[PDB]
RNA sequence: UGAGCCUUGAUGUGUAGGAUAGGUGGGAGGCUUUGAAGUGUGGACGCCAGUCUGCAUGGAGCCGACCUUGAAAUACCACC
RNA sequence: CUUGAGUCUCGUAGAGGGGGGUAGAAUUCCAGGUGUAGCGGUGAAAUGCGUAGAGAUCUGGAGGAAUACCGGUGGCGAAGGCGGCCCCCUGGACGAAGACUGACGCUCAGGUGCGAAAGCGUGGGGAGCAAACAGGAUUAGAUACCCUGGUAGUCCACGCCGUAAACGAUGUCGACUUGGAGGUUGUGCCCUUGAGGCGUGGCUUCCGGAGCUAACGCGUUAAGUCGACCGCCUGGGGAGUACGGCCGCAAGGUUAAAACUCAAAUGAAUUGACGGGGGCCCGCACAAGCGGUGGAGCAUGUGGUUUAAUUCGAUAACGCGA
RNA sequence: CGCGGGGUGGAGCAGCCGGUAGCUCGUCGGGCUCAUAACCCGAAGGUCGUCGGUUCAAAUCCGGCCCCCGCAACCA
RNA sequence: CGCGGGGUGGAGCAGCCGGUAGCUCGUCGGGCUCAUAACCCGAAGGUCGUCGGUUCAAAUCCGGCCCCCGCAACCA
């Protein structure tokens, strides 16, 4: 496999579940972890530690790939925003840019009903 | 309680070696109140664990301990629907309870012939990292470990 | 959001400077609000609710204020 | 992108162990100015101990039955 | 005649209406790249989607619907309602001065029109959402709430429907009666010496006086003090139902009884009690611990059954009166 | 009369080779429960309609009989 | 009869060189749990169908037999 210094970490965070995937600056995936995949079911995965724990797998995963600098791109509301990045820098990885990219709309879909609880 | 915190009660050391930890060993020990009893089968124990791993009665006893004292322990606070288990670390004066605690349970469970002998044999096998204390010592550090995602 | 790195800055202060953009920015809040649709009478009622209670707590508590509670 | 083949190279951890022993027969010394041991490392394999090999440097020696072992040297060798 | 009512002049603010363009974000799908085992979902799960390569991620395309921020107890409209930006057609409101008309006004049974959402018809459209429906949960059951999907419908055109807690639960028009704090939109003067100072108009939010009110409250935007016109009520149920008419493609709307039946039904406020409302606090209430009971045998009391009688009582009763 | 389903624990639905002998509600038992419906634990109820035989496994494969079904055909 | 897959822990899917002897659900103990399941930890269950041999590594490569598959061909 080619050697890539820079690239992107995408922090997919859901109230449910947190994916990290890390990429080359183009777009092309280099690899991905999940809190779900961690060992981690319902409650526990829905949690910033595991998502820091997902980070941690995802940096370990790309270790033969040998990035240096990284960009963040957090997408979505959750526990597994801050932690994950902060598992990110510990994984040792030179954070240059921090993104929030959040799909916001400008009012367009309407959204499912609301919940009876 | 609700109301008031109070300040622990005094206990004095055991006459043998001049210790509070001992001393509050032996009242673990203890049944009906037959303090005295329990303490001679400690000291006992203390004896032939000496005679075994060498050192002294009172370092080795402490090494024992050593092996079977709690880090973290977990509690139920139960928030949700389901019941959630959430580790917290065990303070100083806890911990040392709950590893002799623990020590005295294996000992009354263990199937050798006399009391004494048997929290001798449990010793001996804190000492080593083998057993019945270690074990549940162990359950419970994996417990919290489990439930890490807690905090 | 959007933030770089600076020369020789520390990490944690660069999350926190994320951070209070973030919450500058209502990302989160916006989010939450489009979670669920709310019914257009629904959000009416939150909206004069909520002034409503702004106002009370501007007046009468100011009222309140003057006299001493002891 | 799959896949054969004349050919010449590499590849092979039961534990005894100089340590990454496939087996048979002919055998006691093969290689060394169409350049030997030691050093620098480019690329491979890997049971992390090491093994093969490119180019540079060096210029007069390394490896044998060995002590062990169910089987002995990759001292040269042909058959696969 | 000019004070009401209207016309003209110049401005002003506005999601007022109709028509036609366009912009950006986001969702969905399609095609392709990267990539590898999960994704998704919940209180927890499962159905569901995934190694036939999903989820994630990047590139390109399609299409529909709605318009983040601005955005406000802000604005406009008779009400219903109206929200990206641009243009075209178009209705109203307000102010400034003048000039004109000269009571031309107010209200309105029938009548006519406009009238959310859902619904209907014909023809288009269809991303998201989602009645119905299906499966998965939950449960005693769960024809629900939760989850995964999902069709009418929502969107457009032209018709119909004519109702909503269509509410300020407050008809319209006019006059008069103490105050304060704002918002918005004009406009006159003033050294704008500065975001200001002093007025004067329109619409508007909150508080409160007199008065009014069953009280709650209303209070110059009246539910006060009066006048003009209209609409409507006459105990609760039966019933806004039946029959008949009129209207409607239908759904149904509208008009609107009676028998029979009860002595109530209601409104506001009051004291409690209660709440799977909220705050503060306590108790071996939980938590932290130690020892028991529930199994055994016996003692003992009770229930029951039996008995000629198994004395009567207790049932925070049951080693209780004893 | 002939031909396809088969015959059970108070009723019902029981895993192609005969060795598995049930599950639901029900009744009792006891605490949960402010109450029961409960959740949960355990307990009494058979013949496998019947008569026989192939075989140590038989109700469990076959010969006949009694019924319940279903059949479709008939009727001077 | 001939020819391609191979034959296992209660069932199933086990890493080209023979030295690795499993994972899922299952049963029991415990941990947590209101519950149940999910979840965590650990524990009993082999022959590798079989008979042999190349070799210290063999079920793990080969000679035969018993079956399960799959084959496609045949049948007076």
């Amino acid at each position: 496999r080619k050697q890539v210094s820079d690239g992107v970490a995408h922090i997919h965070a859901s109230f449910n579940n947190t994916i990290v995937t890390i990429t080359d600056r183009q777009g092309n995936a280099l690899g991905w972890a999940t809190a779900g995949g961690s060992g981690f079911r319902g409650s526990r995965k829905s949690t910033p530690f595991a998502a820091q724990v997902a980070a941690e797998r995802c940096a370990d995963a790309v270790k033969e790939y040998g990035i240096k600098n990284l960009e963040v791109m957090v997408k979505g509301p959750g526990p597994g925003r801050e932690s994950t990045i902060r598992a990110l820098n510990a994984a040792g990885f030179r954070i240059t840019n921090i993104t929030d990219v959040t799909p916001i709309p400008h009012n367009g879909c309407r959204p499912p009903k609301k919940r009876r609880v | 309680p609700r109301r008031r915190v109070i300040g622990q009660r005094k206990i004095l050391p055991d006459p043998k070696f001049g210790s509070e930890l001992l001393a509050k060993f032996v009242n673990i020990l203890m049944v009906d109140g037959k303090k005295s009893t329990a303490e001679s089968i400690v000291y006992s124990a203390l004896e032939t664990l000496a005679q075994r791993s060498g050192k002294s009665e009172l370092e080795a006893f402490e090494v024992a301990l050593e092996n079977v004292r709690p880090t973290v322990e977990v509690k139920s606070r139960r928030v949700g629907g389901s019941t959630y288990q959430v580790p917290v670390e065990v303070r100083p004066v806890r911990r040392n309870a709950l590893a002799m605690r623990w020590i005295v349970e294996a000992a009354r469970k263990r199937g050798d012939k006399s009391m004494a002998l048997r929290l001798a044999n449990e010793l001996s096998d804190a000492a080593e990292n083998k057993g019945t204390a270690v074990k549940k010592r162990e359950d419970v550090h994996r417990m919290a470990e489990a439930n890490k995602a807690f905090a | 959001p959007v933030i770089k790195v600076r020369e020789n800055e520390p990490f944690d202060v660069a999350l926190r400077r994320f951070k209070r953009s973030c919450e500058k920015a209502g990302v989160l809040a916006e989010v939450r609000r489009r979670e669920f649709y709310e019914k257009p009478t629904t959000e009416r009622k939150r909206a004069k609710a909520s002034a409503v209670k702004r106002h009370a707590k501007k007046l009468a508590r100011e009222n309140a204020r003057r006299t001493r509670l002891y």
